[PDB]
């Protein structure tokens, strides 16, 4: 078995060249025929390409697929972007038994500017907590491109479990927002020094934190 | 600081072009054995006067010196027969250095190391892997092959025709080899690391592939599914399901990718010339010299005794009774090597066939036979030589069988018919050679039947009056898959007396290999002929009556047996073949490498009915990369199609292009184009 | 061309089963793998299953192996999927897709259906309850603040937001709901407001769930400590 890992997002201006990678990781990229799919919202997967590198009738020959043998990746290549190529792209292969699809990288066309997240972090209101439960919510609002990474610490260690994350959408401004949720215990809540929200957005870092003994 | 080895060239696209290797896509070192190789490398100083380096080469999981998988040789002044290494000049911290191969290494994939003893120490390196081949421009190489054009046929030409059809018509398709494409060779070499030999002892199976016999007896095994999971899956039903029609694929290079891409599972489906194609790819890629040859009314024994067995019903059927058949045609493939288990008059051209028939120790596997030892009939020596002379020359036996009564009865003996225009594409162009005379001595000498017993020799009838009646089958007019079938049955009295004949006909949809599919025609007739009188019986076969099943092979057996009374019945046979409706391809500029050049597909729908699921597959090596797949929208009754596509030219020289059209009525229209790509 | 329609989707319990059909046209079915993938709402495709043309060789995603079945029956050019044991993380879209390989065991994806909806949740229709998101105590003046309403726990989808009757638009953003290992929706709603007004003007969202007719409001007030 293995995985397949693709970066979470990409961008590129119009009529630019721009590249998703697909890495392997155990086992030879080139012992296994490698797919990429396109999905817009609201429909399924359409492939466009095949075999590596061969391309389906109608595909546009923008598109172009490669293996790379030495960073045992593939690659998926599209000159000349149009605005119309901004989609969710995703990269397959398989063993003699299972599929594999990668995780998916979102191609954003660039059409407006780069702008950082705003992220406010709330803890868990004392109604909340009075009901026996307790949610952080993290807000992330007025970025772009729309995609970012949401990661949570508990102190200052990794916590997955019970997190709940939006995938990015558009505001009034047309800039994007997302939302992050960690359930907790009450008393995980009072138990730690703190918790934070880290989100990741175009390779920069933004965290905050919040602690049960800053309300009180 | 003690010697070390700072950095290595390996000189690849030198090594590559001198070692005839450079038209491999691949950017690995490719070398041929027997021949040196000039590598430079730099050291972390001069060396010094108690220093010393010592190569190792291996290859194979078990590599050991006495077996020669492994060899330690050091960088002297000197070549000592076996691998060495000459320092041919010092300069600076810089070692020019030629290394060479004996001429009997093993073929495959090496590493090279580098053990350095210096200040009574010693450091072991890896230095790089490479690929070294069988060497056909060694004059000690057993594959050696002197003439300089055969060579580049035999071992460099990644294009061919295999020859193909009947005796009454043979046809051409082209085949893409395509041993230069990208992992072609690579997985040329991993064939020899999944045989069932190597399975069960890589030691010996890796020190083995010093000889060509052995690779090419276990590519002929390897190349069927049978056994081992090798590449492709034989298919004579013709029911295709859950895979290709095996008249559809164009060339190896798909298919060894397929099996490859797969896991090594085995590629769906194949037939004869399939086989033939992919065995001639593995061969050329790993350097015996090779090619492909057809046999028309090729004989399947299956008993050892040089005789096949055909039978008919007295109504004029075909009977599917006794292990033993005739093919239209058999495709297999030669080898050049020369045969140290026979001796030097068996050397040259030997058979290797991946087409799964007989088994052989076990395995389905056939070859090597020598073509030489074969015409003289030297059927004890190995490999598989009973089997490979029935091919071109078994006699052939007519029974009549009646089912109602149990009894069967001898008609005719043919010791003429099996073994018919044996042909290979000739050297350089797409002639037809026909190479019979290498095979056989000639039908109707007395050395043909001579040799004929002497092979039989090391493995009640009563002759009536000659027939009355004498009989043939002719064709009217044009023969096309959409248009009736108009035959005539002649036949002729030679007798004193006014005969009266009787005559049963009958047509089958057959697979070229005589696998019988359905009956779509039959008729009686009864004819009163005067001494000397020749006459005519029309026969017609309309397209609704065999549409319905006739297979991609597009061919009809046509059956009329004969009879007066008080004399043995006489069939009249004849195999035909339908032409499919026309497909073309044009350039419609000139070809110049790197540079696009637009091409254009033609296809006329002969049919009052519509075509549907039209898809256009075309490939050709130096001219695209891979396959291309063109979906084709569905074509009204008789509308014409016009397909335009970019390809890509990539190298120069006479290519290749190849494609098939593909439809709900036509399975596997070919089409084939030379082109010339200038610089 | 290719069409393939899947359906037997709904909304089902955890433990309980489902079996989806696809209907497939426009090639020789029998000539080709067939398989399933799944999306999560807003995720990725994960496989699910494989059955081979002749039906001798199935694989499972470990994520469904011993709950789904594979199968296909030729004479209706069909392929199925019997869920059993279902869980909420079983809720996606599931979509039937035709092999793109023709005689080879290499697996892609040439041709995908539109896809049927499971939903797997024990939830009966239930009104959501709201939870102040307080505005920082830190609020640097000549500056802005954030605060909003939690909204949690509702089924079905979908809840919308107001704030202060709809008198406040500029800076609201509601997001969009997540669903919840419990088989209950959460969503949250925010609005960006001058620091200098948390002590005068008055913040109240209104939600309104129209599946179990309930309207909430919450009035959202600064942080004292
Ligand atoms: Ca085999
Ligand atoms: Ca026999
Ligand atoms: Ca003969
Ligand atoms: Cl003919």
């Amino acid at each position: 078995n293995f995985m397949l890992t693709q970066p979470h997002s990409v961008s590129e201006s119009p009529g630019k060249t721009v590249t998703i990678s697909c890495t392997r990781s155990s086992g030879s990229i080139d012992s296994n025929y490698v797919q990429w799919y396109q999905q817009r919202p609201g429909s399924a997967p359409t492939i466009v390409i095949h075999e590596d590198n061969q391309r389906p009738s109608g595909v546009p020959d923008r598109f172009s697929g490669s293996i790379d043998t030495s960073s045992n990746s593939a690659s998926l290549t599209i000159s000349g972007l149009k605005t119309e190529d901004e989609a969710d792209y995703y990269c397959q292969s398989y063993d003699p038994s299972n599929v594999v699809f990668g995780g998916g990288t979102k191609l954003t066309v660039l059409g407006q500017p780069k702008a950082a997240p705003s992220v406010t972090l709330f803890p868990p209101s004392s109604e909340e907590l009075q009901a026996n439960k307790a949610t952080l919510v993290c807000l992330i609002s007025d970025f772009y491109p729309g995609a970012v990474t949401v990661a949570w610490k508990a102190d200052s260690s990794p916590v997955k479990a019970g997190v709940e994350t939006t995938t990015p959408s558009k505001q009034s401004n047309n800039k994007y927002a997302a939302s992050s949720y960690l359930s907790l215990t009450p008393e995980q809540w009072k138990s730690h020094r703190s918790y934070s929200c880290q989100v990741t957005h175009e390779g920069s870092t933004v965290e905050k934190t919040v602690a049960p003994t800053e309300c009180s | 600081a003690a010697l070390g080895v700072q950095s290595i060239n390996w000189q690849t696209a030198f090594n590559r072009q001198a070692h005839h290797t450079d038209k491999f896509s691949s950017q690995e070192l490719i070398l041929r054995r027997g021949q040196n190789f000039q590598v430079l490398m730099i050291m972390n100083k001069g060396l010094g006067s108690n220093e010393r380096l010592e190569f190792i080469v291996s290859t194979g999981p078990y590599p050991s010196e006495s077996a020669m998988t492994k060899a330690v040789f050091p960088l002297s002044n000197g070549s000592s027969g076996g691998w060495s290494a000459v320092l041919q000049a010092s300069n600076g911290n810089t070692l020019t250095i030629s290394i060479s191969s004996p001429a009997s290494a093993p073929i495959g994939r090496y590493t090279m190391a580098l053990q350095i003893f210096s200040q009574g120490g010693i450091s072991s390196v890896k230095l790089g892997t490479f690929i070294l081949l069988f060497n056909p421009w060694l004059n000690v190489d057993s594959v050696f092959m002197g003439n300089h054009a055969e060579r580049e046929e035999y071992v460099q030409e990644d294009a061919g025709i295999i020859f193909v059809g009947s005796t009454n018509r043979i046809g051409m398709i082209g085949w893409n080899f395509g041993q230069f494409e990208e992992d072609i060779l690579s997985i040329c070499l991993s064939i020899l690391d999944r045989s069932l030999n190597f399975r069960r002892d890589a030691a010996t199976d890796v020190a083995s592939r010093n000889d060509p016999k052995y690779v090419g007896r276990v590519l002929s095994a390897m190349i069927n599914s049978n056994d081992d999971n090798g590449v492709l899956a034989g298919n004579w039903s013709g029911t295709y399901t859950g895979g290709r029609d095996p008249r559809s694929w164009n060339g190896s290079v798909e298919i060894l990718k397929n099996w490859k891409k797969s896991g090594f599972s085995p590629v769906r489906y194949g037939q004869c010339w399939v086989f033939a194609g992919t065995l001639n790819t593995a061969l050329r890629s790993l350097g015996i010299p090779s090619r492909v040859i057809t046999n028309f009314n090729s004989a399947h024994d299956t008993d050892r005794n040089l005789s096949v067995d055909v039978y008919y019903d007295p109504m004029g059927n075909p009977l599917d009774k006794g292990s033993d058949s005739v093919w239209n045609f058999h495709v297999w493939n030669e080898g050049w090597f020369v045969r140290s288990d026979l001796g030097p008059s068996y050397g040259g051209w030997q058979v290797l066939d991946a087409t799964p028939q007989e088994r052989s120790q076990g395995v389905f596997q056939c070859g090597p036979a020598s073509v030489i030892g074969v015409r003289e009939g030297d059927v004890q020596l190995n490999f598989d030589m009973p089997f490979i002379f029935a091919e071109v020359n078994a006699d052939r036996i007519t029974w009549l069988y009646d089912n109602t009564t149990g009894k069967q009865w001898k008609n005719s003996v043919n010791s003429h018919t099996i073994g018919r225009y044996i042909s290979t594409k000739a050297v350089g162009s797409n002639a037809r050679m026909d190479v019979t005379d290498k095979y056989k001595y000639p039908e109707g000498s007395d050395q043909e039947r001579q040799v004929f017993q002497k092979a039989l020799g090391k493995l009640l009838e009563t002759e009536e009056q000659e027939p009355s009646i004498i009989g043939k089958l002719k064709v009217a007019g044009m023969l096309a898959v959409g248009k009736e079938v108009n035959l005539v049955l002649l036949l002729k009295n030679l007798s004193r007396d006014t005969k009266t004949v009787t005559v049963n006909m009958t047509a089958w949809t057959i697979i070229y290999n005589g696998t019988l599919v359905h009956e779509v025609w039959k008729d009686s007739a009864t004819m009163s002929l005067d001494p000397e009188e020749e006459a005519e019986h029309p026969i017609k076969i309309s397209y609704a009556q065999y549409e319905k099943y006739l297979k991609s092979d597009n061919m009809i057996r046509i059956t009329a047996v004969c009879k007066v009374p008080d004399e043995s019945e006489v069939v009249v046979e004849r195999d035909i073949i339908l032409d499919n409706p026309t497909l073309t391809l044009e350039v419609l500029n000139e070809a110049r490498v790197r540079k696009p050049v637009n091409v254009q597909m033609l296809f006329s729908n002969p049919l009052d009915e519509p075509v549907r699921d039209c898809v256009l597959m075309v490939e050709g090596s130096g001219l695209l990369l891979g396959n291309l797949k063109i979906d084709v929208p569905t074509l009204g009754p008789k509308e014409g199609s016009r397909v335009r596509f970019d390809i890509l030219p990539s190298r120069s020289g006479t290519k290749q292009l190849l494609a098939d059209f593909s439809c709900n009525k036509f399975p596997a229209i070919k089409a084939m184009l030379s082109i010339d790509v200038a610089e | 061309e290719v069409q393939l329609v899947e359906s037997g989707g709904g909304l089902v319990q955890p433990g309980r089963s489902l079996r989806l059909s696809c209907t497939a046209s426009g090639f020789t079915f029998d000539d080709y793998a067939m398989h399933w993938v799944r999306q999560a709402p807003g995720k990725g495709l994960e496989w699910v299953s494989r059955i081979s043309w002749n039906s001798r060789s199935i694989a499972y995603a470990d994520s469904v192996k011993g709950r789904f079945t594979i199968s296909r029956d030729s004479a209706k050019n069909s392929l199925y999927l019997q869920m059993n044991s279902l869980r909420t993380e079983d809720t996606a879209l599931y979509y039937c897709a035709k092999d793109h390989y023709l005689g080879s065991d290499s697996y892609g994806m040439d041709v995908w259906g539109q896809g049927t909806t499971v939903t797997v949740s024990s939830a009966s229709t239930k009104g959501p309850s709201v939870f102040p998101l307080a505005p920082s105590s830190k609020s640097t003046s000549g500056g802005t603040a954030a605060l909003g309403c939690l909204v949690k726990d509702y089924f079905p989808e979908p809840v919308t937001v107001s704030w202060n009757s709809g008198a406040l638009t500029s800076g609201v953003h509601t997001f969009p709901a997540v669903l919840q290992s419990s088989g209950l929706y959460s969503l949250s709603s925010v609005v960006t407001v001058p620091s200098s007004s948390l002590g005068t003007q008055t913040y109240i969202c209104n939600v309104n769930h129209k599946p179990s007719n309930t309207k909430v409001d919450k009035r959202v007030e600064p942080k004292s400590c």
